[PDB]
């Protein structure tokens, strides 16, 4: 996910809550890696003038663990999130769900 | 997923021993232990029972949900169980297989125990089959855990969701 | 008692199976098979020992109830596994057991009056066997006379709305060559198979075989069936049309194969006796192999396999070899006295016109025979036709099925005088061309004097001649070794690969066979007295069968350089 | 009126009938209301599951009485939307026509018993016929009351069933004319066998039919079916078991009739028949995979031209040619067998039926006296072909000239005068007695036959290979051309203009016309075959002019007649002259 | 510039059977004029971005894609048979779908893949050696599959210390 | 073969499991000699009266389009690829002993490996201390135990054992003066399933 990290991190570069420093220290050493090895291909004839992105999804199905309020705790989310529970489960995907996960108040598998 | 890393999870989980020491060169380790004197219980996790069973110091007991009787009345519970059953401790799947790998030296009834919990684990695994031959119209709001257990799950997880997803996105 | 055995022995015997490392079972064996329609499962004989010690030694007295307690338990045990909660048993099904053992073959020679109603293993060979025809188990033998005014004696009407289907192929055994047929001929027996085993064994095959010998109907009639058949390993002695072979055989060969040291080790296979005779031998091997039966929009189904020719004074040992190339997938071999005619005959039942039917087995096996000299020209038109076209055609009677079947050949020869017809010209053959002409192969044979190759050839043998020699020393060779990879070898890489050529050789080959035909041409005018598509197209198969032979699917001509100064052989040989 | 349920199904069958597409369609101007009255509707087991799939695939998984109840609702409702035609009063089976499972005769196997599904094979057996009893509308003059009394057999319905002293002594004359009667028949089918693994042998079925569906094809072609499965008698309850098949509507798969063939395809031809050089073209169009004959060939495959006069006699039409050394001749007739409509090969070695029967019945459920099939009547109004045929024994040849010349087979098989219509033509294969020789000895004597037949066949002919030192090369050229789109493109052509099936569709119109001679044939045949029959045999080949006869004209007359059917002109030239006889010199 | 995958390019190259509505100019890979109708093929690449609405080339199917075996395809949604004759067929509609002008591909699409929702009951397990069931694959379905199988064999080594 | 051949270019590489012989920088060569064949099309008709402006040159663009996507995503999975595997082995094992050949480097890939190593010295610096204890983390997993003996082993070559030892053959029986921080790189390259 070297690709559009950056663009989160320059909306605002986030405090310990997003990232760590030594990692963009990381993806910077390696975004202009790739380039100056990509110079013994074409860069006497690099392109002459957007779309290369590699981990943008957020809908992997995963499995979720509620652990509150054995009624139908209805909190921020796209779905019926209805029937949440104290030990149970009603699938669904991550979009609609970064919510609750940075509020601990649900958990993943 | 794999045999051992949930082992890294379900390992560190409590039962209770005897053994047959004084408190040792050290005494007791700064934490939750308790202190080590011969011919009285202890509660220990288990990545020791392992490392003190076979290193010829002591002996070791199991929890109480590991019998015959009510590992036999489970399953006609589970037979009438539309959705789930009773659940010791859930990720019992493992301590079975480090606890009868090597303390049957002394443990008491160390097949019969194996049969059942078999028993157990192949209906509910078949359970777990049948919910998607009903799991209809991308219904991902809409599923199944309420008395469910975890290593039974990875046995499924790499294959439908990772395409599910991008498959039953028209609906 | 009939429900002790079911009641806890067999039930639990299943469900008792353990040894960790959590496999030993026939539970998930079991599930496993029933989860993609198989319905069957194997057993030993010798495991019951490890459960008990009694129950085997009343499963060889009353198997024919045993073997049904069995598949009761079975089903009573599998269907509480099929049950994912009381949904998903859609209906029970009914299965077959298998049995084997390892104890020891017997011989049809002793199957007489005390071994009846018991089990057996032998070890026996194969002719033909039936079609697939019926049977059944239940619907709704001898039907008794109570009705159920009245109804009189009898009134029974089937409602096979109500019946049910199992199989029946009825299979046939004969013996083995080495158990006295010596004043004798070989004897052989009819069997019965039941419900899942049909299409598992096709005739000419090495058996073992697990059975029972009981009768229908004091001179009454034998037969036999299976009690959960198995098969041989005489070197490889089944492996002829399905699969154990593992991951570790595949890997093991084409670990073989990228072994850029195979081919100069295979031509050194098949004689760890025989001296010499090389470049005879570098293409005995491929004819096995070979190469691509391509079909194409149009009608050109071209020939696929190649053909084999040899004909030299004797004392080379041609007969040897050709027994040794019969022994090494699947074949058959007579020489001479035999059909032109194909069997039309009549089973005295029914009065019918049938078609028996043996070129037939050989569709992909191959064939080898000695003399096609001493057999004259009333069956010669026939074989004439099959191996050029594979389409055996019949006219006979009211029927024109024209079969057909895909069949390679060997041919050995005998001329007379020796090389006296070999110096001088036109006594090569005596009878005919177009079957010198529609062959690939040309490889004479002469036997010239010099006397280092007279001592070697005598203490050659004599080392060989020399108390049953090779019990050590041959396999500590380089590669020489194991005809029986051999066999499963071929029947991998003949049913994979669909190799063609590149671009490159086309060229060059054109430009050789010009330069043949060119030459042959020159002779007739360098003479002032006197080159078919069946060269190009035969020569084309020894690229075929190269590739075949290392995996690769495209081959070179520079690859193929050993197989034109092969052919060179049979230039130079037929030079005049 | 067994179990309540089937009374269900009825009414379920006829929940089919709620709106247009079946209460609008498939019931009324349907068969007799259009008055073709062949009972048996056209189903579709799709539509079934798109409306009741308890009711579509419980057909297809049992076949108790779901027939009867289809036949039911049927006539409940004709009877209300034209009782005129309700007066057949019987089953009325109907269609489950229409891939679910779609097995071989050799996997017919062990399963499947109780259900309705596919078979393909070899149309074989094409047999004998009987009718069928049904019930009678017997009648008593002492108390003058039409009593009835219906019979069933189990390949029927499931159920099993004449009345003499009926009810206490009195009369019973039986009435037929008010009784009825099906037709019935029985014939088998074979695994179309090319698909078999030649270690085996192609296995077989049984398959029963009735009576507006009766014999519709003949034995020798490719064949598709859609049946169910019974199984009657006695299996150790007394002896094993047997087969059956029934339940079906016919599918031959080998037609063009099949085709929708509607005015403009025929519209395509004859626009494209106004270009001339297309003969070249159907030549090339043969033998794409093969130097070389086939401008002929085809009119070969044109069958020829019948010509009879008022109560006189008839003549035969068509041709039949050959002509070679080893090394393209045993692999040009296979353009026959799967190209075009009834080709049969023979073999080169095969006797005792090219024609024969040898008549032989044992015993038949009826009683089948004397009779067998051949191998020439199965090519009626086309071709066959042979390999091999130098080799074939003088025994069966003179039975060639007579059914070859005579264009009638009026023959007996010692028990029986025989009489029919078999009015084909025929190739073989050809091999010199030795091998590689046709020209320094002489052309003739190298074939060692009678002189009799090049007048039942037609050409003294010649076929060899090799080339010299200049166009070797230029061979080379071609023989690497033969070992892609690129420069048949410089062929102007395309792959429905020039194909194979296109090609067998100008079929119809080309034997559907009768192109009669004008007259300027005349004068130029006449001065022709003077000049053919005085100077054909000098220069290098006065023995080779030996087999002409009074015979080149009936040849002449089938080559511009068969040139006069490829392009449609309803006339005949100096052009199709030329093009028709160029061949024989 | 993707949904890559390792079929990194088996992607938008799936060749069709598209017709002609009007002229064109200088065809360059198969004249700077021609007539309206002629049959041609062509790939995906640059016919990916060029406007639906837009007539150059017309409403344009193949005949396994063509309604007819689609149609009664999702009638025989039950065993449709597939081999190698069109090896993958499971995202084809996930670029192809809007052109049709009918619209009717994506039901079926889904309809099918819902049936390897009710399929693959039976895939569960590698029971022994090499190969089973290895030729009636789309190649993405093979991923998951190869993936149930390698989860399977490790399940199995979970089942003891084994 | 029109962008087809880099399950064909990591075929070098197809024996080299863990039972590697060597490795090589194949299939580079003739393959980017195309490039500078190409660009000359696909850079000419650049805002020119060829055509006088007009829409017909709409294939060209994305001929040069998806011709730089193939050959661009085929690179980065000879890079990757090759990386990757190669970061497996460089978890079994630092720089102590780096590849059977150190011949293979696609030149410009000094720069990559390195760079990937600098990788892990940060993940040293600021993990296992923050000043950076070098955390030993995938070999040499022997619980504290003797520092100085030797043992068996299964026979590897590529001879690069440079830590604190006179010459020791690491091999089968490279059975000599052994210290612990000379044997401090091997638990799977192909060498100790037995001691
Ligand atoms: N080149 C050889 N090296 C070793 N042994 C040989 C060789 N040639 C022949 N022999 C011995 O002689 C026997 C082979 O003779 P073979 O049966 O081939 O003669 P043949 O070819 O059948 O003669 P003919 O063709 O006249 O029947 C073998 O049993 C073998 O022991
Ligand atoms: N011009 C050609 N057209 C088609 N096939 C050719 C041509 N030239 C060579 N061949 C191929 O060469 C082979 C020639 O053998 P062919 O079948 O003609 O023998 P044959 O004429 O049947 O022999 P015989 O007449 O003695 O029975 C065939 O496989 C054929 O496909």
């Amino acid at each position: 996910f070297t690709q559009h990290i950056l663009n989160q991190e320059e909306s605002r570069e986030p405090d310990d809550k997003r990232l760590s420093p030594e990692e963009t220290k990381f993806a910077q050493e390696f975004a202009s890696n790739v380039d100056e090895y990509f110079h013994k291909v074409a860069t006497q004839y690099m392109p002459n003038q957007e779309q290369r992105i590699v981990t943008p999804n957020l809908m992997s199905h995963v499995f979720l663990k509620a652990n509150v309020a054995v009624p139908a705790v209805i909190v921020g989310v796209d779905d019926e999130e209805v029937d949440m529970a104290a030990g149970s489960q009603h699938i669904i995907p991550y979009q609609l769900v970064a919510d609750l996960i940075q509020n601990n108040q649900a958990q993943l598998i | 997923m794999d045999p051992s890393i949930i082992e890294f999870i379900g390992e560190k989980c409590m039962i209770s021993i005897i053994p047959n020491f004084s408190n040792e060169p050290l005494h007791l380790i700064y934490g939750p232990v308790g202190p080590f004197r011969a011919g009285f219980p202890v509660f220990v996790p288990l990545w020791m029972a392992t490392h003190l069973r076979k290193q010829q110091k002591c002996r070791i007991v199991p929890p109480e949900w590991m019998d015959m009787d009510i590992l036999e009345e489970i399953k006609e519970e589970e037979k009438r169980s539309k959705f789930f059953t009773k659940m010791p401790c859930e990720h019992y799947m493992v301590v079975a297989q480090l606890v009868m790998s090597t303390a049957p030296d002394d443990v008491p009834r160390c097949e019969e125990l194996r049969t059942v919990i078999k028993d157990i684990f192949d209906i509910r695994e078949s359970k777990l089959r049948t919910s998607i031959d009903a799991f209809i119209k991308g219904e991902g709001t809409y599923a199944k855990l309420d008395n469910l257990t975890l290593l039974e799950i990875h046995s499924v997880r790499p294959i439908l969701p990772y395409s599910l997803d991008h498959i039953a996105r028209y609906q | 008692i009939n429900l002790q055995a079911v009641k806890k022995k067999y039930k639990e015997f299943i469900r008792t199976f353990n040894e960790e490392n959590f496999f030993y079972k026939y539970r998930d064996t079991l599930k496993r098979n029933y989860l993609n329609g198989r319905y069957f499962l194997e057993i030993e004989m010798e495991d019951l020992v490890g459960f008990d010690e009694t129950l085997a030694d009343k499963l060889n007295k009353q198997p024919t109830e045993h073997l049904e307690i069995f598949e009761e338990a079975a089903r009573e045990v599998a269907d509480e596994i099929t049950a994912p909660r009381p949904e998903h048993e859609e209906h029970m099904h009914d299965i077959q057991i298998l049995l084997s053992s390892n104890a020891n073959p017997t011989n049809i020679r002793q199957l007489k009056s005390d071994c009846v109603s018991k089990l057996v293993k032998i070890a026996g060979i194969i002719v033909a066997a039936s079609g697939i025809s019926a049977k059944a188990t239940r619907m709704s033998y001898a039907l008794p006379r109570k009705c159920n005014p009245k109804c009189p004696l009898d009134p029974f009407f089937i409602m096979p709305d109500k019946c049910k289907c199992v199989d029946f192929q009825t299979l046939k055994l004969q013996e083995l060559p080495d158990f006295v047929p010596q004043g004798e001929i070989p004897r052989h027996l009819q069997l019965f198979c039941d419900r899942s085993l049909c299409e598992r064994v096709v005739p000419g095959n090495r058996v073992l075989i697990q059975g029972i010998y009981s009768i229908r109907k004091g001179v009454r009639a034998p037969y036999m069936r299976v009690v959960g058949i198995t098969v041989d390993s005489e070197g490889a002695g089944a492996i002829s049309r399905y699969s154990n072979i593992t991951s570790d055989e595949e890997e093991h060969f084409r670990r073989m194969a990228a072994s850029g040291d195979i081919y100069e080790r295979l031509s050194q296979s098949l004689a760890p006796s025989i001296f010499g005779s090389r470049d005879i031998k570098k293409a005995i091997t491929c004819m096995l192999f070979g190469g691509s039966r391509k079909r194409l929009p149009d009608g050109l189904c071209r020939r696929g396999d190649i053909n084999v020719l040899l004909l030299g004074d004797p004392g080379t040992a041609k007969s040897q070899l050709l027994k040794f190339v019969e022994k090494v997938p699947i074949a058959v071999y007579t020489s001479g006295k035999g059909g032109l005619t194909a069997s039309v005959m009549k089973d005295p039942q029914t009065r019918n016109f049938v078609m028996e039917g043996a070129m037939v087995l050989a569709d992909g096996g191959v064939v080898c025979i000695d003399e096609f000299d001493k057999m004259r020209e009333d069956d010669r038109v026939a074989i004439h036709e099959a191996m050029e076209q594979q389409t055996i055609s019949i006219a006979k009677a009211g029927i024109t099925t024209t079969l057909n079947s895909r069949c390679s050949v060997l041919a050995a020869a005998n001329s007379i005088f020796g090389r006296w017809d070999d110096t001088k010209g036109e006594e090569n053959i005596d009878f005919m061309p177009t079957i010198l002409s529609r062959f690939d192969m040309i490889f004479i044979v002469k036997d010239i004097h010099d006397e280092s190759r007279d001592i070697t050839l005598a203490k050659h043998i004599i080392n060989v001649h020399l108390s049953s020699n090779k019990s050590a020393p041959s396999e500590p060779a380089e590669g020489e070794i194991s005809l029986s990879t051999f066999k499963k070898y071929i029947h991998y890489c003949r049913t994979h690969c669909g190799p063609r050529l590149s671009e490159a050789a086309g060229e060059k080959l054109k430009s050789r066979y010009v330069l043949m035909r060119s030459g042959a041409g020159q002779q007739e005018k360098a003479s002032d007295k006197r080159i078919t598509v069946r060269q190009l197209e035969a020569v084309i198969r020894i690229s075929e069968s190269l590739a075949k032979i290392r995996l690769q699917p495209f081959a070179t001509d520079e690859h193929v350089n050993e197989a034109l100064r092969l052919f060179q052989v049979s230039t130079l040989d037929a030079a005049m | 009126e067994g179990e309540q349920f089937i009374k269900d199904i009825q009414r379920e069958y006829v929940d089919f009938l709620d709106d247009e597409e079946d209460q609008g369609i498939y019931a009324g101007h349907v068969k007799d209301m259009i008055a073709e009255k062949s009972k048996r509707l056209i189903v579709n087991v799709n539509d079934l599951k798109r409306k009741n799939p308890q009711r579509a695939l419980g057909l297809l998984s049992n076949a108790a009485d779901e027939q009867l109840a289809f036949g039911r609702a049927l006539k409940e409702y004709a009877s209300t939307v034209d009782p005129g035609y309700a007066k057949m009063h019987e089953d009325l089976f109907v269609g489950f026509e229409g891939g679910n499972r779609h097995v071989t005769p050799r996997s017919l196997t062990s399963i499947y018993l109780g259900n309705m599904v596919c078979v393909e094979g070899i149309v074989t057996k094409v047999s004998l016929i009987r009718p069928k009893v049904v019930r009678s509308v017997h009648y008593c003059p002492n108390t003058r009351k039409v009593m009835e009394r219906k019979y069933t057999d189990l390949t029927s319905f499931e159920a099993v069933p004449y009345p003499t002293k009926d009810e206490d002594g009195n009369l019973l004359e039986t009435e037929y004319g008010l009784s009825v009667y099906k037709d019935h028949q029985t014939l088998t089918i074979q695994e179309m066998p090319e698909k078999a693994p030649a270690g085996q042998l192609p296995r077989s079925v049984d398959i029963v039919c009735d009576d507006d569906l009766v014999d519709r094809c003949k034995p020798g072609d490719r064949v598709q079916i859609v049946g169910s499965y019974r199984c009657l008698p006695g299996k150790r309850g007394s002896g094993t078991f047997r087969t059956v098949l029934l339940a079906n509507n016919i599918s031959l798969l080998s037609k063009e009739s099949n085709l929708d063939i509607s005015r403009e395809d025929i519209m395509l031809c004859k626009k494209l028949a106004k270009n001339n050089d297309i003969f070249e073209l159907l030549s090339k169009s043969l033998a794409p995979s093969i130097g070389h004959v086939k401008q002929a060939i085809l009119c070969l495959l044109l069958g020829g031209v019948e010509k009879i006069l008022p109560n006189g006699t008839r003549l035969r039409g068509d041709i039949n040619v050959l002509l070679g050394d080893p090394s393209a001749k045993s692999q040009l007739l296979r353009y026959v067998l799967n190209t075009a409509p009834r080709a049969i090969p023979t073999t080169g070695r095969g006797s005792s039926g090219v024609g024969l029967t040898a008549a032989v019945t044992t015993d038949q459920e009826t009683g089948e006296r004397r009779l067998e099939a051949g191998a020439m009547v199965l090519a009626d109004r086309g071709v066959v072909c042979i390999d091999e045929f130098d080799k074939m024994s003088d025994i069966d040849r003179t039975a060639i000239h007579e059914v070859m010349e005579q264009g009638r087979v009026t023959i007996s098989k010692a028990g029986i005068h025989a009489s029919l219509n078999a009015r084909c033509s025929v190739l073989a294969a050809a091999n010199p007695v030795y091998g590689r020789y046709d020209q320094y000895k002489t052309p003739m004597e190298n074939i060692g036959l009678q002189d009799s037949l090049l007048s039942r066949f037609d050409l003294l002919f010649v076929m060899l290979d090799v080339i010299d030192s200049d166009v070797d090369q230029m061979i080379s050229d071609h023989v690497v051309r033969m070992h892609a789109l690129l420069h048949g493109k410089s062929r102007q052509r395309h792959e429905k203009i020039l194909s194979v099936e296109f090609m067998r569709k100008y079929i119809h119109i080309a034997k559907c016309m009768k192109p009669k001679l004008g007259e300027q044939a005349c004068e130029a045949i006449a001065n022709e075959y003077s000049r053919l029959r005085s100077q054909e045999a000098v220069e290098t080949d006065v023995a080779r002019t030996q087999p002409i006869t009074a015979r080149t004209l009936e040849t002449l007359i089938r080559l511009s007649t068969a040139h006069a059917r490829a392009r449609m002109s309803k006339s005949v030239t100096i052009d199709d002259a030329h093009a028709a006889i160029e061949l024989v010199q | 510039p993707n949904y890559y995958s390792i079929e990194d390019i088996f992607v938008t190259q799936e060749k069709v059977e598209c017709r002609v509505n009007t002229k064109l100019q200088r065809m360059g890979f198969l004249s700077d004029d021609l007539e309206p109708g002629r049959t041609v093929n062509l790939p995906l690449w640059y016919i990916k971005e060029l406007k639906v609405n837009n007539a150059y080339f017309t409403v344009a199917v193949p005949d396994i894609y063509r309604n007819v075996h689609k149609a009664v395809c999702e009638a025989e949604t039950t065993h449709i048979e597939l081999g190698r004759l069109h090896p993958y067929f499971y995202e084809f509609g996930r670029y192809l779908t809007p052109y049709d002008r009918n619209h009717v591909i994506g039901r079926i699409i889904f309809e099918t893949l819902r049936q390897r929702v009710r399929h693959l009951l039976d895939i569960s397990k590698s029971d022994g050696q090499a190969a089973k069931a290895e030729h009636r694959l789309d190649n993405i379905e093979a991923k998951l599959h190869e993936a149930g199988v390698r989860t399977n064999s490790q399940y199995i080594e979970w089942l003891q210390m084994t | 073969m029109f962008g087809e051949k880099a399950f064909d270019l990591l075929k070098e590489l197809e024996r080299s499991s863990q039972t590697i012989p060597a490795f090589d920088d194949d299939g580079v060569r003739q393959v980017l000699e195309e490039i500078k064949a190409i660009f000359e099309e696909n850079v000419a008709q650049a805002s020119s009266y060829n055509a006088s402006g007009d829409r017909s040159l709409w294939p060209l663009l994305n001929f040069r389009h998806a011709a730089l996507q193939r050959n661009k995503r085929c690179l980065l999975a000879y890079l990757y690829e090759r990386c990757r595997r190669i970061k497996a082995l460089r978890w079994e094992f630092g720089p102590i002993i780096p590849g059977d050949i150190k011949q293979a480097l696609c030149e410009p890939e000094v720069t990559f490996f390195n760079n990937y190593s600098k990788s892990l010295a940060a993940y040293m610096c600021s993990a296992g201390y923050n000043q950076g204890l070098p955390i030993d983390l995938t070999n040499n997993l022997r619980p504290p135990k003797s520092l100085y003996i030797e043992v068996r082993c299964m026979e590897d070559y590529g001879k690069f054992e440079l830590d604190d030892g006179e010459v020791i053959h690491l091999k089968k029986n490279s059975q000599h003066y052994l210290p612990r921080a000379q044997v401090e790189s091997l638990v799977r390259q192909g060498i100790l399933h037995h001691i």
